[PDB]
C-alpha cells in the first residue's frame, strides 16, 4: 500500500542572514521506501546533499532527513523537492525560516 | 532513567536486478550507532556515533557477517513471501524487522521486541512472553507453525534476555556523556501578525534531546487543543530535536495566552509568552 | 550488537 511522503523544510539553527547554518529536509510516512530528495537554491540542485540512512519508525513507516551546508540569504528561494512513486509527479516544499 | 536499543531492517525489491537492497540501521535511545547499507561500494556495519568508533576490527567483522546472513534470509524471505501472498513475478516489495530491548531504569530488560512487517503491514510478532507469536494473517501462519517447529523463538529469547541486554549496557558506558545525558529545550516565542486583528503566536522548542516534548497553549487557565496547530517533532541533523505549536490570537490579547513545554530534561515544566 | 535470524518466513 502506496504511502505519500509528508516534508518539512527547516535550519538547524535559528536563521541569521549570511551565517553559516544547515538546511533540513526531513521527509516521512512514506512507502515503499525507495525515493529522491533534491535540495534547492533558486532552482538549482545544491550541492553537497548529505543523505541519512533509510530508517522507520516503531509504526512501520519511514523517515529520513536530507541537509546541506548553507548560509541563509533573504534574497534566495531555499526548496526540497521529492520524487516518489506514490505521487504522478515530483513535491516541493520551500523553505519559511518562520517555520 | 530507561533505555533501549533498536536494529531497524529493512529489504526492498525493485522491479529489474537480481538482488534487493537491504539496510540495517541500529539506534541506542533513538540515536542512531551503526548502519549496514548493501547498496555501499564496501558493504559493512559502519560507526554511527563517535563512542562506537573503539569497538575493534572483530567486532565489526562480526556485525558484518550478521548483516551479509540477515541479507540472504531477506532476500529467500522476500520470495517466500511472494508465493504466500500469491504475488506475480516483479513489482516492488519491501520487508521490515524492528528487534531490540527496553530496559527499565535500573538497568534491567523491560520488554523485548522481534517483529515483521511486509508492504508496511504488521505481519508475525513475538510476543511479549518472548516464547509465542502473533500472526496478522493467514500467510503469516504459515510462518509461525514454521518457527513454532523449528523453535526460532528461543533463539530469539535468547539474543533479547542475554547479548541485547549485556551490549547494550556496554554501550551505554562507553558513550556515556551523549547517551545518559539530557538536553532540555531552548524554548521562546515569536509572534506573526495575520488577517484583520489577528497575529499568530508560536512557540518554539529548540535543541532537546530525547525527542518526547510537549507543548500546549492556555488562555486564562484552560488548556487549548482547537484551533492550535502542531507540527511533528524534527530531528535539527546534530543529535536534537525541535518542534512547535502556534495557535490565533487578536491584537492585545498576547498577555493572555502561555505555551507550556514539557520535556525530561528540565527542572519543571516551562511557562513563556510573547516578549516584546 | 544485532539479532540474526535463522528459519527463513
Amino acid at each position: 500500500i502506496q504511502k505519500t511522503p509528508q516534508i518539512q523544510v527547516y535550519s538547524r539553527h535559528p536563521p541569521e542572514n549570511g551565517k553559516p547554518n544547515i538546511l533540513n529536509c526531513y521527509v516521512t510516512q512514506f512507502h515503499p521506501p525507495h525515493i529522491e530528495i533534491q535540495m534547492l537554491k533558486n532552482g538549482k540542485k545544491i550541492p553537497k546533499v548529505e543523505m541519512s540512512d533509510m530508517s522507520f519508525s516503531k509504526d512501520w513507516s519511514f523517515y529520513i532527513l536530507a541537509h546541506t551546508e548553507f548560509t541563509p540569504t533573504e534574497t534566495d528561494t531555499y526548496a526540497c523537492r521529492v520524487k516518489h512513486d506514490s505521487m504522478a509527479e515530483p513535491k516541493t516544499v520551500y523553505w519559511d525560516r518562520d517555520m | 532513567g530507561p533505555h533501549s536499543m533498536r536494529y531497524f531492517e529493512t529489504a526492498v525489491s525493485r522491479p529489474g536486478l537480481e538482488e534487493p537492497r537491504y539496510i540495517s540501521v541500529g539506534y541506542v535511545d533513538n540515536k542512531e550507532f551503526v548502519r549496514f547499507d548493501s547498496d555501499a561500494e564496501n558493504p559493512r556495519y559502519e560507526p554511527r556515533a563517535p563512542w562506537m568508533e573503539q569497538e575493534g576490527p572483530e567486532y565489526w567483522e562480526r556485525e558484518t557477517q550478521k548483516a551479509k546472513g540477515q541479507e540472504q534470509w531477506f532476500r529467500v524471505s522476500l520470495r517466500n513471501l511472494l508465493g504466500y501472498y500469491n504475488q506475480s513475478a516483479g513489482g516492488s516489495h519491501t520487508l521490515q524487522q524492528m528487534s531490540g530491548c527496553d530496559l527499565g531504569s535500573d538497568w534491567r530488560l523491560l520488554r523485548g521486541y522481534l517483529q515483521f512487517a511486509y508492504e508496511g503491514r504488521d505481519y508475525i510478532a513475538l510476543n511479549e512472553d518472548l516464547k509465542t507469536w502473533t500472526a496478522a494473517d493467514m500467510a503469516a501462519q504459515i510462518t509461525r507453525r514454521k518457527w513454532e517447529q523449528s523453535g526460532a523463538a528461543e533463539h530469539y529469547k535468547a539474543y533479547l534476555e542475554g547479548e541485547c541486554v549485556e551490549w547494550l549496557h556496554r554501550y551505554l558506558k562507553n558513550g556515556n556523556a551523549t547517551l545518559l545525558r539530557t538536553d532540555s529545550p531552548k524554548a521562546h516565542v515569536t509572534h506573526h501578525p495575520r488577517s484583520k486583528g489577528e497575529v499568530t503566536l508560536r512557540c518554539w522548542a529548540l535543541g532537546f534531546y530525547p525527542a518526547d516534548i510537549t507543548l500546549t497553549w492556555q488562555l486564562n487557565g484552560e488548556e487549548l487543543t482547537q484551533d492550535m496547530e502542531l507540527v511533528e517533532t524534527r530531528p535539527a541533523g546534530d543529535g536534537t530535536f525541535q518542534k512547535w505549536a502556534s495557535v490565533v490570537v487578536p491584537l492585545g490579547k498576547e498577555q493572555n495566552y502561555t505555551c507550556r513545554v514539557y520535556h525530561e530534561g528540565l527542572p519543571e515544566p516551562l511557562t513563556l509568552r510573547w516578549e516584546p | 550488537k544485532a539479532v540474526y535470524n535463522l528459519a527463513t518466513m
